[PDB]
RNA sequence: AAGGAACUUUGCAAUCUCACCCCGUAACUUCGGAAGAAGGGGUCCCCACGCUUCGCGUGGGGCGCAGUGAAUAGGCCCAG
RNA sequence: AUUCCUUGUCGGGUAAGUUCCGACCUGCACGAAAGGCGUAACGAUCUGGGCGCUGUCUCAACGAGGGACUCGGUGAAAUU
RNA sequence: GAUGUCGGCUCGUCGCAUCCUGGGGCUGAAGAAGGUCCCAAGGGUUGGGCUGUUCGCCCAUUAAAGCGGCACGCGAGCUGGGUUCAGAACGUCGUGAGACAGUUCGGUCUCUAUCCGCUACGGGCGCAGGAGAAUUGAGGGGAGUUGCUCCUAGUACGAGAGGACCGGAGUGAACGGACCGCUGGUCUCCCUGCUGUCGUACCAACGGCACAUGCAGGGUAGCUAUGUCCGGAACGGAUAACCGCUGAAAGCAUCUAAGCGGGAAGCCAGCCCCAAGAUGAGUUCUCCCACUGAGGUAAGACUCCCGGAAGACCACCGGGUUAAGAGGCCAGGCGUGCACGCAUAGCAAUGUGUUCAGCGGACUGGUGCUCAUCAGUCGAGGUCUUGACCA
């Protein structure tokens, strides 16, 4: 409504790269997320996530994806910005041979 | 997000299978006690928040039996939590600790996964007896 | 506040087979008239399906063979009307309003190949 | 239930009828057949629109 | 006081230190003083300024004479701002600074005529027994026969949205001058492409 | 979504349930019933062997989130 | 299905139960074919509870379709 | 020749004899916590079990779980549980038909708003020329709630146990506004998977029907809470009860009799939004000019067409070839998740490669391929009187 001849994509993505990061390629399969975490006052603990990962959502800053583990007999997920400063990175256990890009049955 | 008749999995030896909720407050803890809730709404339980049960299912042979009203501490949301680096925590279950007054829990030990907000929140021994804090 | 890219009229599936018998018509005679809006509809949906058409492989083919019943369309499309639309950056298609009409008052129109 | 309490009368009925009255086609006559056709669209005349389009 | 016009240009996620922080992206392009209002030949304390620039030949007889009159450029849009008195023209380089709360004003998206369910809450009736009144059909619109008649100033269906509306004491998080851009914590009001204005807070502690 | 009767005169309404095969099935009882009690499991495709007919069982293998793959299709129990 | 006093008194279930089940007896005004007390089965009967499951609900949201709106054609009504 | 009646649900609004919150006086007020009375109606006043119930009892809370009015507010707004129709039963009274201070199961809630009133939104005219745009606010509405914790401070007080005022920090609840980046919902044909049957001759590949999506699995934009961001205030002025300065009538005393100063969630102003039909119609900037004998026209609109995060329609915004408005096309995003064909592997079902494949609604730019062609309709010459200033 305010009519001035511009580009959101190029406006928008200007800062999403400095805010943007790369992570190994993993569509399927487990993964270690290895962050790291100051909320135990001083003390900055790392700690693993080694998940499935179910979900692959986003792209930008926004991108994201989600792990799925079970600790201690009960069922957990977890959803990491893949660019989180609280995270340092992640690796591939296996690569995981998947059918479609959600895997939420697994929860069944 | 829990709400009165919203029954709730408990993570302790308490003796208490499963409990149904009759209360959320607004859970004080710090100075002496826990504090008294500011409000008589506040129409949702989340992690680190406490609320009043009614012990619903309890196994035999326990410090709890059933029937027992009591306050118990938050311990998993299946409603997602939001941390603010941006992660976010779902369980599966819904489950809580069974406590005293003093915050304290009733139980001799602590049950799978806890949300690591329960550290926020200040309730210690919990976190002590948690085999993963997330 | 409804805020979407498609137009209806009628339901889901109609909108369906008659955009594509519509799409059949105007590719087998070249100029069609019908009510202004309907054309309005027509048009982009025809046009992307020149546009499959040409690009001339049987998968293309068998892809406008969805859309297009009439063995005898498709073939026309494919082999006589996508190819001649070479150079063209893509759409043709254009629309002329004739003039409204008697029993219902709607302003009709040609849409032409 | 809910039907009207009065008739009303002529005068306040007429005033509701105020905003009824039809607008006039805005008309041009046509370059090609010379006869009065109708902006943006073809002059049913000759048929005529830029050059020359239905045959009538 | 201090004041900017621009265009919403998206929301998006950022982190400054270890926080993750939505932020509205907004662009303040640089904005002529095409008037000055004052006390003199004016009579109030004001100053205006131009935003979206105009195809020269778009442009009236008449506006393009106002624009002549300070000699800037043709602008789509032109707005007041009140107890301002910049020099030169104005960008928010020197403006804003990174931290300053704000006064985020922006006209809200349009909903068209809503129930009193969108509009206003209320509550509607249960879908479930007996009832042929579901949705929004509020209750009552007032008491029998004292005074028979409605409240002026009740609440029912209308055209809900399109408001004018500030937003306040938001947070600048970033500023990229000459790119012209500006970050803020929170959202704005109004769609994308959408004219707003951002201002000195009100008032805050 | 999270919750699950907190709705309400009342779960009113609407889900859940659903076919056929196998296994399994209580108090009480006029020994017929209760009973489809309650529960549990199977279900698609290919290949070899066998069989009392359409087919069926056995073994092995393949695919999908799912195989009465869509339609027809019981929620149940305890007390009065 | 008779109970006035009445949410009778104990108990059962419920976190809490004017209803419901059980027990008492003071039966306002049960009682033996205008049948009394029982009974398996049956019941689109009525009453209370539980499991299951759900938009009944916290608290609503999005989606579809048919009206509602707009243009051309036909064009009523109760009321006054 | 009809004013529908209990209770609920929905929507409110009002009184103050105030349940909370605010300010005070007294206290059998050390502090803490109170009891009472005075001022105060801005805002707030929770969720459940039983009952048709309001009331009431209980569970768990809370700052508090206020009392009444509005036809015991509200059925042309909903319910229809309660009572006052017809059936049936019990107790009971009547010889009977029947009956009731009873109880029990059952039992039709009526189509299309004329006016006023109300929420939205246009049309006309007015506002001493015709116009484009920016505005002052007269006035008017919204908002207004509160706990908890920390510091103050283990201070004042207090034998102790305990434990502050005041001021200053945080942190929520509920409520409201906006928003969709996140978390998720849903996205009726955007991608895929599946069964029966019918079809495009057959195979292979596809299409229909199985909803008004045949079923399932995802799911972009949009929309959306439960999701996120912001809010309630600070300050100032004038007050309430109240507390005081100066001080007489009344050599003393006296807040009052002249006068003067403090004093509340309340009043005004401050915050957000509306607002000149504020017919007392306001102000500022620019544009066209001083035709013609009611008509041509200037400046400027409108009609029309193409579209929109604008919308029932109107209105509003943008584009309309001195053109990037929309479609298409190209590139990318993003969704889906590996196409067809072919090759190969197996007796086959299937598997593998080619293939991060194929496909494609709404996203982000780019491109003159398509339609915005052509034209028509309308739109000023400025009333008068006085006063000032210049020729
Ligand atoms: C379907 C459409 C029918 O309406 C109904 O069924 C509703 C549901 C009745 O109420 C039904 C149901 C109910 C509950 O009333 C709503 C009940 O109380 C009455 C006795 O019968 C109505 C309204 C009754 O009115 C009411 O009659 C009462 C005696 C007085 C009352 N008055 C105070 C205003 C008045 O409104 C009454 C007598 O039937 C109306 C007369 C004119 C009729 O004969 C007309 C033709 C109706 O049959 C009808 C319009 O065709
Ligand atoms: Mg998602
Ligand atoms: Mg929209
Ligand atoms: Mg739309
Ligand atoms: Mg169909
Ligand atoms: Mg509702
Ligand atoms: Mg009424
Ligand atoms: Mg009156
Ligand atoms: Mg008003
Ligand atoms: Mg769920
Ligand atoms: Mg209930
Ligand atoms: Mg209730
Ligand atoms: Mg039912
Ligand atoms: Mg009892
Ligand atoms: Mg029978
Ligand atoms: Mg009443
Ligand atoms: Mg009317
Ligand atoms: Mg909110
Ligand atoms: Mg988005
Ligand atoms: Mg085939
Ligand atoms: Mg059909
Ligand atoms: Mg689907
Ligand atoms: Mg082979
Ligand atoms: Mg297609």
């Amino acid at each position: 409504q305010t009519h001035i001849k511009i580009n959101r994509g190029e406006l928008l993505r200007g800062i999403e790269q400095d805010h943007t990061r790369q992570l190994p390629d993993f569509r399927p399969g487990d993964t270690v997320r290895v962050d790291t975490k100051v909320r135990e006052g001083n003390r900055t603990r790392s700690q693993a996530f080694e998940g499935v990962v179910i979900a692959i959502n986003g792209s930008g800053s926004r991108k994201s994806f989600t792990v799925r583990k079970i600790s201690f007999g009960e069922g957990v997920e977890r959803v990491f910005p893949f660019a989180s400063p609280l995270v340092n990175q992640v690796t591939i256990v296996e690569r995981g041979k998947v059918r479609r890009a959600k895997l939420y049955y697994l929860r069944e | 997000m829990i709400m009165p008749q919203s029954r709730l999995d408990v993570a302790d030896n308490s003796g208490a299978r499963e409990i149904m909720c009759i209360r959320v407050l607004n859970s004080g803890i710090g100075g002496k006690g826990l504090t008294t809730g500011g409000g008589g709404n506040k129409r949702y339980a989340h992690v680190g928040d406490i609320i009043v049960a009614s012990v619903k299912d309890a196994a035999p042979r326990g410090a709890v039996k059933a029937g027992d009203v009591v306050k118990a501490v938050v311990v998993r949301t299946s409603h997602a939590i939001k941390r603010a680096d941006g992660s976010t925590i779902r369980f599966d279950r819904n489950a809580a600790v069974i406590i005293n007054n003093q915050g304290e829990p009733r139980g001799t030990r602590v049950f799978g996964p806890v949300a690591r907000e329960l550290r926020d929140r200040r309730f210690m021994k919990i976190v002590s007896l948690a085999p993963e804090v997330l | 506040h409804g805020k979407a890219g498609r137009k209806l009229n009628r339901n889901s599936s109609a909108r369906v087979a008659l955009a594509r018998a519509q799409a059949t018509a105007l590719l087998r005679e070249g100029r069609i008239q019908t009510t202004l809006t309907k054309a309005k509809e027509l048009r982009p949906f025809v046009e992307q399906l020149i546009t499959t058409a040409k690009g001339g492989d049987l998968h293309s083919r068998r892809l406008v063979a969805q859309d297009i019943h009439d063995k005898d369309v498709v073939r026309k499309v494919m082999d006589e009307v996508a190819p001649k639309y070479a150079e063209r950056p893509g759409g043709y298609t254009r629309i002329l309003r004739v003039g409204t009409r008697r029993g219902d008052g709607v302003t009709m129109a040609l849409i032409e190949l | 239930h809910p039907v009207p309490k009065k008739k009303t009368s002529k005068s306040k009925r007429d005033m509701r009828r105020s905003h009824h009255a039809l607008t006039a086609p805005n008309l041009t006559e046509c370059p090609q057949c010379h006869g009065k056709k109708l902006s943006h669209h073809i002059c049913p005349n000759c048929g005529y629109y830029d050059g020359r389009q239905v045959l009538a | 006081m201090k004041g900017i016009l621009g265009t919403k240009i998206g929301m998006t996620q950022i982190w400054k230190n270890d926080r993750a922080i939505p932020v509205t992206v907004v662009l303040a392009g640089p904005c002529p003083i095409v008037q000055r209002k004052t006390a003199q030949t004016d009579g109030y304390e004001a100053v205006q300024i131009g935003y979206a620039p105009k195809a020269e030949r778009k442009v009236n007889k008449p506006m393009q004479g106002h624009f002549a009159k300070a000699g800037v450029a043709p602008t789509r849009i032109l707005r007041e701002f009140r107890g301002f008195a910049p020099d030169g023209d104005s960008v928010n380089v020197d403006i804003f600074a990174e931290g300053e709360k704000i006064d985020a004003t922006g006209t809200s998206k349009g909903k068209g005529t809503q129930g009193v369910m969108k509009r206003w809450n209320f509550a509607g009736g249960p879908a479930s027994h007996g009832s042929k009144k579901w949705h929004r059909r509020p209750g009552s619109i007032g008491q029998r026969k004292t005074p028979g008649r409605v409240y002026k100033g009740k609440r029912m269906a209308g055209h809900m949205g399109m408001e004018r509306v500030t937003v306040q004491n938001l947070e600048v998080v970033e500023i990229r001058a000459g790119e012209n851009l500006i970050l803020v914590k929170g959202a704005i009001p109004g769609a994308n492409g959408g004219l707003v204005v951002l201002r000195s807070a009100a008032k805050a502690s």
